[PDB]
């Protein structure tokens, strides 16, 4: 039903499992109910679990989806763990 | 219509979606199938102010499209330890570094 | 191969930027070279005469991210029973869109004085451009 995402800084994500494996590589973590991310501070990991929440609503909707917004600050390590998760 | 939430307490944070006609209390018995405490052990805050269990979550002011998708509304999280709740307590998430020179 | 049909039938469409980006219009002309029209600005429309058989594409103007039209990649005007081509952003991957911020924020000199893995030097150089999308076939 949901799996924990866990940030390097200890923040713990609680995440519906359909949305996690999204991610090919959370996938492959959990297959576990639990991932460590050791890398991935919680300030870039919950912006990773608002995306997943995003595309699942957004994905094959035929009215108008908004932007995904990244903030500057968070840009250049959010980039780091989507090129990471394959997301 | 759905609305989109952080449930959140010390370094916990649960993303889910609730309907904005559903209520404080079956919110409670959300939390509650994934951390396994009792609605009458939890307190749920909008910012600071403690939500009331028959009141619904619209009526709280969690609105489809304030509680977005990619930008959800948080709800304060408190536990009763046995006897007396904690205070409700939120953990911040880590802060950006500074901006490289090049942004 | 991605060409324009010389139908001469005329067709009246009307773009509909339903985006929150400015809209590059682009024609797939007889011989599949690409030609641009007028911008559209976020939330706009525009009266198009076209034709039948006609191919065109959109993109961000000022990035050239890629855009769909009725929910795909190609807008084909057919037979006036005008017809609506409503502009929309994708569900992009989180990799492209952080690309896309990262993009917006330094310039393209500046890609390689960043602290990142080399592959994501050469994706975010490998900027979107209609002239790779056309290859597919
Ligand atoms: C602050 O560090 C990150 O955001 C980060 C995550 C990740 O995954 C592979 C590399 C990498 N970096």
């Amino acid at each position: 039903m949901y799996v924990k995402l866990i940030s390097s800084d200890g923040h713990e994500f609680i995440v519906k499992r359909e949305h996690a494996l999204t991610s090919g590589t959370i996938k492959a973590m959990l297959s576990t109910n639990e991932v460590n991310f050791r890398e991935i501070p919680s300030h870039v990991l919950s912006k990773v679990c608002m995306y997943f929440t995003y595309k699942v609503r957004y994905t094959n909707s035929s009215t108008e989806i908004p932007e995904f917004p990244i903030a500057p600050e968070i840009a250049l390590e959010l980039l780091m763990a989507a090129n990471f998760l394959d997301c | 219509m759905d609305v989109f939430l952080m449930i959140r307490r010390h370094k916990t944070t649960i993303f889910t979606d609730a309907k904005e006609s559903s209520t404080v209390f079956e919110l409670k018995r959300i939390v509650e199938g994934i951390l396994k405490r009792p609605p009458d052990e939890q307190r749920l805050y909008k910012d600071d102010q403690l939500l009331d269990d028959g009141k619904t979550l619209g009526e709280c002011g969690f609105t489809s499209q304030t509680a977005r998708p990619q930008a959800p509304a948080t709800v304060g999280l408190a536990f009763r330890a046995d006897d007396t709740f904690e205070a409700l307590c939120i953990e911040p998430f880590s802060s950006p570094p500074e901006l490289p020179d090049v942004m | 191969v991605l060409r324009s049909v010389n139908s001469r039938e005329p067709s009246q469409v009307i773009f509909c930027n339903r985006s929150p980006r400015v809209v590059l219009p682009v024609w797939l002309n007889f011989d599949g070279e690409p030609q641009p029209y007028p911008t559209l600005p976020p939330g706009t429309g525009r009266r198009i005469h076209s034709y039948r058989g006609h191919l065109w594409l959109f993109r961000d103007a000022g990035t050239h991210d890629g855009l769909l039209v009725n929910q795909t990649e190609l807008f084909v005007p057919s037979l006036n029973v005008p017809i609506f081509a409503n502009i929309t952003l994708p569900v992009y991957t989180l990799k492209e869109r952080c690309l896309q911020v990262v993009r917006s924020l330094v310039k393209p000199e500046n890609y390689r004085r960043l602290d990142i893995v080399r592959s994501l030097y050469e994706d975010l150089e490998d900027h979107p451009n209609v002239q790779k999308d056309l290859e597919r076939l």
